[PDB]
């Protein structure tokens, strides 16, 4: 045993962590859905026949009548779903919200905007101001400054909404869930500590370094919240800006085809047909990631 | 009560059939008493045939016949004459 | 809180100090752990218990 | 028959903390009495410069900030295990026969082999915990990039307009250079980004002028570190700026010994003040400026030359460092190889 | 064999050199590890490491508390480590003010999860819990690390601090004003056989009696209301089979001249406690008495 | 500084593979009939005790008073047994059929399910098992011995089928039957006869003795007791002396099953679950 | 205070003869009861001579002897007795004083003496109206027999005459354990015996209630088919004169409580193991022993 | 040579999934190397790899 | 309120000290202002931090 201790004798910050070379994507980089039946396992339709019909038609197995001690463990934390039979692609991870079909998609899917509905930047408010921050988050008589409508998804940007009770962890504890499961939407809905993180700028930086990251069990085919020591924390810039990046998305294979054919940096532009549209991939990480070498 | 404290060849399907048997409440109109008493009878006969340790037909689609389990035949013909007389 | 009078009266080491931001900006946003900003001329360092 | 050829035992390659190039960011000081302190504080009395103003302007007041700064401790441990058969063959002979010498020399050599392996593990764990403590106090690129440019505006406490500009440039520089060396292979752009990085972070307060000086009087400003293949990319792309040559390093840890007067304040007032005799001398004399730091005099006095990689950029010669040897055949990850979640 | 070896004085087990020293000096090397006095060599506190979540480590940063483990029937945690202060909710002997206080400190998931696990099966607590001893250290990360002491004293390393076991005042129980010179301390769990209020009575008895028959004989005469309650629930609800009206086990012994009072502080929530300074741990299994 | 090490010699030629088999059983428990100094292998374990017509309980009564030694080292033509003392801590192998955890209390049991073998010798080592499974095995075996006479019926075969298996954490394990060829062994016959005798005398004499005591009833407890006994119930004094002595001798012929002294308590198990560290207890 | 010291120096305050020290040096490695546990005690507390009441209640003395401290005697020199206190599980020898024969592998127990009279001729240190009476160390069968016979005499003395209880006293006091005769010195009815009788009768009613159907009728079933000498010896101590229901999940809890009740019964006569001899001397005067105290 | 640091245990499912992904990436690009590219520095880098 | 460890570890003068009553009486009747009477020996005085 060697007791050591360091004195960080630099007045300013004396060390910088630049990011250099990405080479592998351990996720699938594709499209699946979060298994919400596995997230909340003990929510049964009160009539028996409609529940069996729904669980059979959705392709989801019965909860096997988990006894109350296992239920208390599942509220404490447990891994439920086994890994798949085989996977050439990466680990599955995705999620789902509920959107209004006439939202301002030109301002809300071409630039990085928060999918909660409003500009939820914790840094923009004054420090130690919980009232002004929760008014910026929850009130709808003032507009946010990023998009000057007060709302871009009224099913998602109000307190106690659908995606609040599905994705705010404080509301999720009242329904009971697998805490070992990771949900990538909750980092935009954890207003229990978004309020508690609106500090001064350098305090926000050091609060971003330690304990703002997340832990992911890499080995298992599904994503799991890890424990510290088995795996290091995973650095995340989306926790700082409270944004999310627009990956490209066609609604018709013609647009995917004419994006694939041209090439040479033709990915960041948004091209809009009558009913069909592509949004620009903002950082070309589908253009020259694999072909660089 | 007698099915709670009894050992079976399998516990799960015995518990399932007993769960169908208990909490049995009849409606006030007489039309839907027959199907509820019939599902009670098929659950009771499944407990009967499995508790005496003999096989039941496990073919999907065909239900097991409502019959008496291991009886002396003079009481059986007594049951036939009584049930025909009330027919 | 520490004895800032001990920081004031005792001899120091002359260092060409420089950091990236302004001094008052790093002070009002608490870049460090604990700070102490007397603004005029405090007589408290001339009292020794 | 079968032909058993000569057995192969892997020689444990050795790496020490000072002979590795990572020690340039550190300041190695040995101190035997480390198991009896709580925190190592370090205070600063920073007077600011003011400036005379014109008529009607608000006059700036003569003000001065004072700031403490503490230490962080993280002890490093290793278990190693011994069988009781090794013990009972170590301290005990069995009638002095020839079948006892084999087991006794085997037990002693196994014990000393495990001790050398544990010492090398303790050195590598010191390197690992030092790199962890350095990386925990490391802001990313875009924050210091926005802070080196907009510091000349925000001279008061941070306003809402200034934090709005800082957040906009946060998003701008974050969307600019998340993956730079994967994106572009420009020589001049990568070198300009690296010298902007070198001028971005500020230096420390103290440095021994005799340490980390190369041949021909060149003075090292710092050390950068990366993994193997990105260092290969830098060595293949920035090859016109790598002057592979020797450098000076401290040979041993500098010692730190409390005075006989220091034990009195240690016992009575539960505190330790270094450079105590110089403090009472300069206080009785009245010259209020020490010639040097207390912690700077406690450093090394002997130097060793050793070959390393130094790059010249903006006349800020910095040491490039590869960390393959420290974590080869180990059971932990490199702390430099993280993962990033772009949601 | 010869007379000199049995006529020699016994070899000093500490003043002889260590196994590392007699391995080094026979081959004459040097290493950066200082060796010549190994720590913990003159120790008899038989330690055991333990991993705990954050919800059960409150009231444990101050050393000395009973690390009593439990088991849940669910297969993913096979055991859990309750503190004695966390058992006070299920303790019927704990007063309502003290219970309302210590429920305002264990408001993490693990504590209330254990509370739900305690009162769920068809068993009592004596076949649900299992006693280990006292905790002396804490690493205190998020997942903490505890080092209990099964047998021996409670001391810091290098013997410079004799740690002390505290128990809350609502579980302390002495039975004679003339306390003996040496006294032992036992863990009594009684049961009031009320229907809804089957929450047990927790007691830490400190008596001079070391025998077992003369302890349970004077223990029948101090819980005769609960004994008659056992017979009462036996007669008014027949064809239910309860058992183990009370259970005791030997926890240890103290010196009786230093059992005093103190108060724990944890997030400025004080709590009056009975403090046992020179505690020893000598475990006994859960015996029962009717 | 050598410790107490019983030198256990052998009486048979062994191959190198025999010693390589035996050197896997280092940190295991061994029962020894007498705390001796030099011993053969014929008094080493339980195969000297195993009788054809005597069973589990008579093995257990000859298991309460055995020095539970270990095997510190094995070498040429000898074994070094290591007697443990109460207070120290020793490594014990997980040679039982059921795994352990951290914090359990461990005790000894005869091996119900089935090592060195010779022509007349088979080296057999006792099961080491946590306390709740031990009590479960006792209460399983006594009741399964109690279903001996009425074995002919068709329900009770399914009942003893249910009673035959136990459940621990991931241990769906079953035991052999005490009754062989529809008649009980004399060991379990005595074990069940003692229980039936103490029940049949308690249901007979306690009423008379509690109504004798009821005049000197100085508590609010014995009256509820005799009311309970009265609600259940709906000669020369040398017979009473003989009946009370019969009651206490059938109690004295029962104490091998009524309890189990804790021997080991684990402190930390090895990873991959093959050994543990246990403080020995008396 | 200081802790339990390993050494208790007993000092005889009287003057002494030579022959009394000659008897005293023969009594090394014997057991003594000590109530005080000081360092330099006198001889008054040494031995059981402080406990001889004018009734000499044997159940009272039996209850009081376990409350004292068993201690070994060593270093019999001039007016010094080095009393070695015991520790948990070490190995040091003993020396018996009673005429009770010992074998190997058995346990031992502390007990008040038997057939107390000068016909036995205890040469036990006559001086100053004070005789050092030593506690007997007896094996477990003799101790269990004397405790069960004392409990039989206690339970039998209810609602009976002053001649039939004397007829039971003159019959029961003879013990023939291992070809030697021991009578019971002055057994009296006592309140300690009364409360032990009370606990015994309560436990007897609890086994009378908690016994199930088959658990009582098993001997009646066995008397129809099997016939042995044991069954004819016990069935003529019982009364003279196809399971209807069976539920093993009920009988498991029935016997789980039944073993607890039988433990609560049998703990009143099987007091405490205090010595377990590994091996003896062939002249049966001393023995190497385990677990002092 | 690219994924050698991450096999500090026996390699699990997702790591050999990445290995197979890099098999598919490398086998299609580096199959007939002197017929696609004839730059001196690319063949230099390939030979030193 | 006072490190009594800093009383034992420092050296000290030897003075014949005479109290009016017995010393334990003047101790337990708090004629002094702060006292740390302990029996036996405490290892509290050694572990200096």
């Amino acid at each position: 045993t060697q007791n050591i201790n360091t004195v960080d004798m630099g007045l300013g910050y004396t060390s910088n962590t630049c990011v250099a070379y990405v080479n592998r994507v351990r996720t699938d980089m594709g499209v699946r859905v979060q298994d919400l039946f596995r997230v909340f396992p003990m929510n049964v339709y009160r009539h028996d026949e409609v529940d069996r019909w729904i669980r059979h038609a959705a392709g989801v197995e019965r909860p096997q009548l988990l006894d109350t001690e296992t239920i208390s463990m599942l509220t404490f934390g447990s891994m439920s779903e086994r890994n798949a039979a085989a996977t050439v692609h990466g680990q599955k991870a995705a999620c789902e919200l509920i959107l209004t079909p006439v939202t301002m998609d030109v301002n809300y899917f071409k630039i990085p905007n928060n999918p909660r509905g409003r500009a939820s930047c914790m840094l923009a408010v004054d420090p130690y101001d919980t009232e002004a921050a929760t008014k910026a988050i929850y009130d709808h008589r003032e507009a946010d400054a990023q998009t000057f409508a007060a709302t871009h998804n009224p099913w998602a940007s109000q307190a106690g909404c659908l995606s609040d009770v599905l994705y705010n962890t404080r509301h999720r504890e009242r329904l009971g869930y697998n805490s070992k499961f990771y949900s990538p939407c909750a980092q935009y809905f954890n207003t229990e500590e978004i309020i508690a993180a609106n500090k001064t700028l350098f305090k926000t930086i050091d609060e971003y370094l330690l304990r703002a990251k997340d832990c992911i069990r890499g080995d298992t085919d599904t994503q799991y919240v890890c424990v510290e020591g088995t795996e290091q924390l995973i650095e995340n810039p989306c926790r700082l800006t409270q944004e999310a990046l627009p990956i490209l998305s066609t609604t018709t294979l013609a647009l995917m085809e004419t994006k694939l054919k041209g090439g040479a940096g033709a990915f960041a532009t948004s091209e809009t047909h009558f009913g069909n549209y592509v949004v620009g991939e903002i950082i070309p990480l589908q253009q020259s990631m694999l072909f660089n070498s | 009560r007698r099915g709670y404290t009894y050992p079976f060849g399998d516990r799960g399907k015995a518990r399932d059939h007993l769960a169908v048997l208990d909490r049995t409440e009849f409606d006030t109109d007489v039309r839907h008493d027959a199907e509820i008493v019939e599902r009670a009878l098929v659950s009771a006969v499944i407990l009967a045939k499995m508790s005496v340790r003999e096989t039941l037909v496990t073919a999907i689609g065909q239900t097991e016949p409502i019959a008496f389990v291991h009886l002396k035949d003079t009481e059986v013909q007594r049951i036939e004459e009584n049930l025909e007389g009330v027919r | 809180m520490e004895n800032w009078s001990a920081l004031e009266l005792l001899p120091k080491v002359g260092i060409p100090t420089d950091f990236l931001t302004h001094v008052k900006t790093s002070a009002g946003e608490e870049m460090f752990e604990a700070l102490r900003i007397y603004y005029g001329d405090d007589p408290e360092r001339y009292n020794i218990h | 028959f079968e032909a058993i050829f000569g057995t192969f035992c892997n020689r444990l390659e050795w790496v020490y903390f000072l002979t590795s190039g990572l020690a340039a960011a550190a300041h190695a000081i040995k101190f035997h009495d480390l198991n009896k302190l709580t925190t190592g504080k370090m205070l600063f009395h920073v007077q600011v410069p003011r400036v005379a103003s014109g008529a009607g302007l608000p006059t700036s007041r003569q003000t001065t900030i004072m700031v403490t700064k503490y230490s962080e401790k993280s002890p490093i441990t290793i278990p190693f295990e011994l069988s009781a058969a090794c013990l009972t063959y170590l301290r005990e002979t069995f009638e002095g026969t020839i079948l006892d010498k084999i087991l006794n020399v085997e037990a002693m050599h196994t014990v000393l082999r495990a001790l050398k392996n544990t010492a090398d593990a303790m050195e590598r764990g010191l390197i690992h915990s030092f790199l962890q403590t350095l990386l925990r106090k490391a802001p990313p690129y875009f924050v210091v990039q926005t802070l080196v440019e907009n510091a000349t505006l925000a001279r008061q406490a941070l306003n809402r307009i200034q934090r709005s500009n800082i957040l906009q440039s946060f998003k701008a520089k974050m969307l600019a250079t998340l993956f730079l060396l994967n994106r572009t292979r420009d020589r001049d752009y990568v070198l300009k980004f690296l010298t902007r990085l070198a001028e971005a972070a500020t230096d420390s307060i103290l440095d021994n002028p005799t340490t980390y000086t190369t041949s021909s009087g060149a003075k090292i400003s710092g050390v950068m570190v990366s993994t193997a293949n990105v260092m290969q990319i830098i060595m293949s792309l920035l090859s016109s700026h790598i002057t592979k040559e020797t450098v000076s390093a401290p040979a041993t840890y500098g010692n730190f010994v409390l005075s006989p007067e220091n034990a009195v304040t240690a016992i009575s007032y539960h505190s330790i003040l270094a450079d105590f005799n110089s403090y009472k001398a300069h206080l009785t004399s009245g010259q209020p400026h020490l010639p040097n730091d207390s912690l700077s005099q406690a450093g090394a006095h002997s130097l060793t030359p050793l070959s390393m990689d130094v790059i010249r950029l903006g006349e800020k010669t910095v040491i490039m460092e590869n960390l393959r040897r420290v974590y080869k055949n180990t059971d932990t990850k490199d702390p430099l190889e993280r993962n990033v979640d772009l949601t | 064999m010869d007379a000199r070896a049995v006529a020699k004085r016994p070899r000093d087990p500490a003043d002889e050199d260590n196994e590392l020293v007699t391995a080094l000096k026979a081959k004459r090397e040097v290493n950066t590890i200082s060796v010549r006095y190994l720590y913990h060599a003159d120790h008899q506190a038989l330690t055991a490491r333990f991993f705990v979540p954050e919800g059960l480590v409150e009231f444990e940063a101050q050393p000395g508390a009973l690390l009593i483990r439990m088991e849940t029937g669910c297969d993913s945690p096979r055991h859990l480590y309750i503190s004695l202060y966390l058992l006070g909710i299920r303790a019927s002997n704990v007063s309502a003010s003290t219970r309302c206080l210590l429920e305002s400190v264990y408001t993490a998931s693990a504590a209330r999860a254990a509370l739900q696990w305690l009162d769920l099966g068809p068993h009592l607590l004596h076949r649900r819990l299992e006693t280990l001893g006292c905790v002396k250290t804490v690493s205190l990360g998020i997942t903490s690390l505890l080092t209990c002491v099964m047998r021996g004293y409670l001391y810091n390393t290098l013997k410079t601090e004799v740690f002390a076991l505290m128990i809350p005042k609502d579980m302390y129980l002495t039975w004679e004003e003339t306390r003996g010179r040496l006294q032992y301390v036992y863990l009594i769990i009684v049961y009031d056989y009320d229907g809804p209020e089957t929450r047990p009575g927790i007691y830490v008895l400190t008596s001079s009696i070391a025998h077992w028959q003369t302890l349970v004989d004077v223990a029948r005469g101090k819980f005769a209301r609960e004994r008659c309650s056992f017979v009462n629930r036996r007669i008014t609800r027949p064809r239910q089979i309860p058992l183990c009206t009370g259970v005791i086990q030997k926890l240890g012994w103290c010196l009786a001249d230093d059992i005093h009072t103190s108060f724990l502080v944890h997030k400025e929530l004080k709590l009056s406690v009975v403090r046992l300074d020179n505690f020893s741990v000598e475990l006994g299994d859960f015996r029962e008495f009717v | 500084a050598m410790e107490a090490n019983i030198f256990c010699t052998f009486d048979h030629k062994l191959s190198i593979a025999d010693v390589g088999k035996l050197t896997k059983l280092v940190a295991a428990v061994v029962p020894i009939p007498q705390r001796l100094h030099l011993i053969k292998h014929y008094q080493l374990g339980l195969h000297q005790f195993v009788d054809h017509t005597r069973g589990y309980v008579r093995l257990r009564g000859l298991l309460r008073n055995m020095t539970l030694t270990l095997m510190r080292r094995v070498e040429g033509n000898q074994i070094l047994l290591h007697v443990p003392t109460h207070g120290l801590l020793y490594t014990v192998l997980n040679t039982g059929p059921v795994t352990w955890e951290k914090g359990d209390a461990l005790c000894v049991l005869p091996p119900l399910f089935h090592l060195l073998t010779l022509g007349q010798w088979e080296l057999v080592l006792p099961w080491i098992v946590p306390m709740p499974l031990a009590l479960e095995i006792n209460q399983r075996l006594l009741i399964m011995g109690l279903f001996s006479l009425d074995r002919s019926y068709e329900e009770v075969k399914a009942a003893v089928q249910q009673l035959q298996t136990i459940t621990f954490r991931d241990a769906t394990f079953t035991i052999p039957d005490p009754v062989i060829d529809q008649h009980l062994l004399i060991d379990m016959k005595t074990a069940c006869l003692s229980m039936s005798m103490v029940a049949n005398l308690a249901s007979e004499l306690t009423m008379t003795y509690v109504r004798k005591l009821a005049l000197e009833d100085s508590s609010m407890l014995l009256v509820k007791c005799q009311e309970l006994l009265m609600r259940l119930d709906r000669v020369s004094p040398d017979d009473e002396i003989a009946r009370l002595s019969a009651l206490f001798v059938m109690l004295r012929q029962l104490d091998d099953l009524i309890r189990e002294q804790v021997v080991f308590t684990v402190c930390d198990v090895s990873p991959d679950n093959k050994s543990a560290t246990c403080i020995f207890k008396g």
